[PDB]
């Protein structure tokens, strides 16, 4: 009677949840990997001189 | 001559097989850092020292048949360095012995006693014997203390010619050749005799082969200057054989001492 | 933390002195230590340093070879052995613990002082007047000036503010130009660059008089400031 | 049966709420976009030190400091850009399991199999470094220590539960349960204010740090997932498996985006990173190497392979200047 | 090129690295023993009769050891157990009476099968002696294990028994098993246990040199 009321509340809270979908969320991975690409010292390398290691 | 062709042919050609199985187990050593322990380091002394026993004192038993008119000294110089590589190698291969016996007496107690610094000393005193045993006879033991032709200063060179024979018998083989035989023969008899008792046919086939390189490849030679010394005699091309004997067990070693160990026999089939 | 030192007294020239310098409450094997001096009523002079392990000893050039520097690391006891004193050798000498990491403060805690009294290239630091006159409440500028450019390539400006409070031994208060010490409070601020180098003290309070000391770290020997005293 | 009828139409329900929006493939729309190529990244740095297995390892607050825990009981804190060791901490247990860096460089948490999470403090009055707290109360092995400020960590355990504790007064503050295995891993939100947390039930799942609430819950896998972090704006975040899979799951769209697993690859991802651009997914795996995977197209476009045993622990700076690596063998490599 | 400090903070990083390197050579001297079993296996006996985590040190006959008990595991989902490559030895108890035999062979099938534990002797203890006979009269192995058609006499079912658990090694070429029965109230369980790591040892020894 309150043993699987709190996992079907969870449920209910995973039912009222936020649905930025597969497609809606997708365009948001590829604006932050493309307008963070300059600052990223390891997808684009930085020059030998402002290397600190 | 042919006889001469043929030894200079055999003796080139072991050298060269002795240099490129050495380089590889220096090669298979590098390349995997867990093979960077005691027995490692010694082995590789071994490896070193049969790289100097294939790569000088190959070419230079080549120039010392040949008998070009270099100086007195220079000869007695190239006989010492080929005296200084051999017995090295054979140190190398006592050193193996010895810590092979201390890891099988000393039993746990082992790390406790063998550390880095005592391997390096080890090793470097061994090196260090064989250089001041075969540079010893620069020190007076040359046939230029027999010789009443102390004018004698440019001459062909032969060992004959710098070496006094009694050093290479008495000295060299009796006490530097020998007696390294003898003590690792005592030692794999002892560390077979423990290793059966407490357990095996494998370790009795390592340690006989071996001591049967080491045997076969160090007397031969060795007897034909016994013999020429206590007034024997012997063919030219029984020296040879014995010349090729020692340099062909340069080039057995590494089969017989690295491709042993199951972790060397692994990295080297994956190379 | 407490650094308490000895071997303080008056000597005639000829002599030779010693001093000892116990430490209690911190681990004196961590710690490099200077000896540090001041002559009567004209400022502070760096005298000798040794890092942890008794590795590396530094000293000035004005008595290296004349002083000798020994340490006790299992029982906390630093020496200074002075072979020759003449009357400059007289001042209240202090021992000052100094551990050296990325982002320490190595001038942080200083010694009482021992007072010794006998009887009768390097950067030049520049500091700008002697007595300034001032009421509480009143923000306070002090500046002084170096020969070198302080700024190192790694980006460190080592330089340092001491105030020495009348009576007292001296206080870190900057210990990079622009970075506060150990619980000192907030009211002061270091700025500056290079060469010129001010330290503002806004809310000044009625402790905070006394004589303000510069010091570059740069190079050894370190070498002090003139020495600025607030008035009020 | 009534409730089981109502949780299965749920279930189901909101599956199909799901797919009936679902428009398409992270890959289908980012197809057009070229690739990186081959991020050919060199070993700059060679931290050596540690004589035993490495555990974990955090990066400092300021791209520069480094704490790494090794199996022979030692916390080693590294100044990466000359190779230094700013300190070494004896660690009260050899069985460290996991370590973290404070967001101020003041203190330090590590813990293991002794079900306590110490709390160091560096900063201190007298140049050693003591224990400050030791957080105990979890009845199992602890993992992913992760600090939110000076006063406040979340801790996963094998307990089943992970827990926010309170450094000053040593209380466990929030407990969050949910989970039927053990939690291995949880990586902190870079809004402090959420986090995720994967476990041996092969689930990872959203928590709030503030109400201990079970906001989301992820599914995918057929193994238990080892490590995790975030995509560095907080909008998704990419697990990795023992099935040899990563996978990135965003936390809106609550489905998995992508599969980062590969045909060739043989044994499971042990750590998962992300570059600071979000564009270079690294993973580093049992087969003694990490892959720098390219995060929108799933190909390797790298593979780190320096180490001399199975990769445990992988770092991206806050700038995104390095790489470190730390595995089995005692050697942590930077990569740049 | 070094600043003033930057010469004190390499002197520092130098003594620092000079510690590790001396304490982990003492942590490299330590025998490391995994303790595993079935629940009520005698693992609390041993572990008492012996000279989260739990660790128990001691020292017998000048080795150190450091034996570590992972019962405590609330769930053993053992992705935690890799952690004990390198133990010189895992000693596996088990208890007679508790077919709870059938569950102490699925555990030992389990542990000898690692990919982690194949080089790892087993050192498997069945310690107790004073209550794992009056039982068998009353009830031989044919209650548990129907296969057995021997003497339901102790030695015989006692001996069959071992060989069952002996079985289970499914590569005898790589590790040993090295099995204990003598009562636990005579102190030499630890005895045991020091000639099985000597012999780990000296074989581990041997075998890097190439010589086994
Ligand atoms: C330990 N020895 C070595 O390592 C090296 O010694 C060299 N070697 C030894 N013996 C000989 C020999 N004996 C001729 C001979 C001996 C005595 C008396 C008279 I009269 C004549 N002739 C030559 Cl051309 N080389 C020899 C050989 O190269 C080995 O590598």
């Amino acid at each position: 009677i309150a043993q699987a009321r709190k996992l079907v509340e969870q449920l209910k809270m995973e039912a009222n949840i936020d649905r930025i979908k597969v497609s809606k969320a997708a365009a948001d991975l590829m604006a932050y990997c493309e307008a963070h690409a300059k600052e990223d010292p390891l997808l684009t390398p930085v020059p030998a001189s402002e290397n600190p290691f | 001559s042919w006889t001469s062709v043929t030894y200079i042919t055999v003796e080139i050609l072991i050298g060269l097989c002795a240099i490129v199985g050495n380089v590889l187990v220096i090669w298979v050593v590098k390349l995997n850092p867990s093979l960077q322990t005691t027995t490692f380091y010694f082995i590789v002394s071994l490896a070193l020292a049969d790289i100097a026993v294939g790569v000088l004192v190959m070419p230079l038993a080549i120039v010392i048949s040949l008998g070009v008119t270099i100086h007195f000294y220079s000869c007695l110089f190239m006989t010492c360095l080929m005296l200084i590589f051999t017995h090295a190698s054979i140190m190398s291969l006592l050193a193996i012995a010895v810590d092979r016996y201390l890891r099988v007496k000393l039993t746990v107690r082992y790390r406790r006693v063998t550390t880095q610094r005592r391997i390096w000393l080890a090793l470097g005193l061994c090196w260090l014997v064989s250089f001041l045993v075969g540079l010893t006879p620069m020190f007076g033991w040359n046939m230029k203390l027999s010789s009443a032709d102390e004018n004698l200063t440019f001459l062909p060179c032969r060992f004959r010619s710098v070496m006094r024979m009694d050093y290479m018998v008495y000295f060299s083989f009796f006490l530097w050749i020998l007696v390294p035989l003898v003590v690792m023969c005592a030692i794999y008899f002892d560390i077979f005799y423990i290793i059966r008792n407490r357990l095996e046919f494998k370790t009795a086939k390592s340690l006989l082969l071996v001591l049967f390189l080491f045997a076969l490849c160090w007397l031969p030679l060795s007897i034909i200057n016994c013999i020429l010394y206590f007034d024997g005699q012997v063919p030219q091309t029984v020296l040879y054989l014995g010349i090729l004997l020692s340099h062909a067990n340069s080039m057995m070693n590494p089969i017989v001492y690295a491709y042993k160990i199951k972790k060397f026999k692994e990295t080297y089939l994956l190379i | 933390v407490q650094l308490v030192e000895s071997g303080g007294g008056l000597v005639q020239p000829g002599g030779s002195r010693k001093l000892s310098c116990s430490a209690s409450g911190f681990a004196f094997s961590s710690f490099g230590m200077h000896w540090v001096r001041q002559a009567p009523e004209k400022g502070l002079e760096w005298v000798a340093y040794i890092s942890s392990g008794s590795g590396t000893i530094y000293y000035a050039d004005t008595v290296k070879g004349r002083f000798t520097i020994s340490r006790d690391d299992p029982k906390n006891t630093l020496f200074l052995q002075m072979t020759s004193l003449r009357s400059e050798d007289t001042a209240m000498y202090y021992c000052v613990r100094s551990i050296y990491y990325y982002g320490s403060s190595p001038f942080d805690f200083w010694g009482q002082g021992t007072t010794l009294t006998v009887s009768s290239s390097d950067i030049v630091m520049t500091q700008a007047t002697s007595s300034v006159p001032v009421t509480p409440g009143e923000s306070v500028s002090i500046s002084c000036r170096s020969s070198k450019s302080l700024l190192h390539s790694n980006g460190n400006t080592y330089l340092y503010w001491f105030l020495q409070r009348p009576g007292q031994s001296p206080q870190l208060l900057i210990y990079r130009m622009s970075n506060l010490a150990s619980g000192v409070p907030d009211r002061f601020s270091g700025s500056g660059s290079g060469t010129a180098f001010t330290l503002t003290i806004s809310r000044l309070e009625a402790e905070d008089v006394g004589v303000y000391y510069c010091m570059q770290h740069l190079e050894y020997p370190l070498t002090f400031g003139a020495g600025t005293k607030l008035e009020l | 049966d009534q409730l089981r009828q109502e949780a299965e139409q749920l279930k189901n329900q909101i599956r199909d709420a799901r797919k009936a929006c679902a428009d398409a493939t992270l890959s289908q729309i980012t197809n057009n976009i070229d690739p990186v190529g081959r991020i050919q990244m060199r070993t700059r740095r060679t931290l050596r030190g540690h004589l035993a297995k490495i555990y974990a390892m955090h990066w400092g607050t300021d791209s520069r400091l480094l704490v790494s825990a090794s199996q022979d009981g030692k916390l080693i804190i590294w100044d990466s850009y000359t190779t230094n060791k700013v300190h070494a901490i004896p660690l009260r247990s050899s069985w460290v399991m996991t370590c973290a860096y404070a967001p101020s460089g003041n203190y330090v948490a590590c813990g293991g199999l002794d079900n306590i999470c110490s709390i160091y403090n560096l900063k201190t009055r007298e140049g050693n470094v003591r224990v400050s707290r030791e957080l105990a109360g979890h009845t199992g092995y602890l993992s992913c220590c992760r600090f939110l400020d000076d006063n406040q960590i979340v801790t996963s355990s094998g307990d089943t539960t992970c827990a926010l504790w309170d450094i000053e007064t040593g209380q466990q503050t929030t407990t969050f349960t949910g989970h039927t295995g053990d939690v291995m891993s949880l990586s902190l939100a870079p809004d402090t204010r959420l986090f995720v947390s994967g476990a041996c039930d092969a689930s990872a799942k959203l928590w709030d740090v503030r109400e201990g609430m079970c906001r989301q819950t992820f599914t995918g896998h057929e193994s238990d997932i080892n490590a995790i972090c975030f995509f560095p704006n907080g909008n998704a975040f990419a697990t990795g498996s023992d099935d040899a899979t990563c996978r990135l799951f965003d936390l809106r769209a609550d489905q998995e985006l992508m599969t980062y697993s590969h045909d060739n690859i043989i044994c499971g991802i042990t750590s998962v990173s992300f570059s600071k651009s979000g564009r270079l997914l690294l993973a580093g795996y049992d087969d003694f190497n990490c892959n720098v995977w390219d995060a929108l197209k799933a190909d390797r476009a790298g593979v780190l392979a320096g180490h001399d045993n199975r990769v445990s622990c992988l770092g991206v700076t806050d700038d995104g200047m390095a790489v470190a690596t730390g595995s089995w063998d005692s050697f942590l490599k930077i990569w740049n």
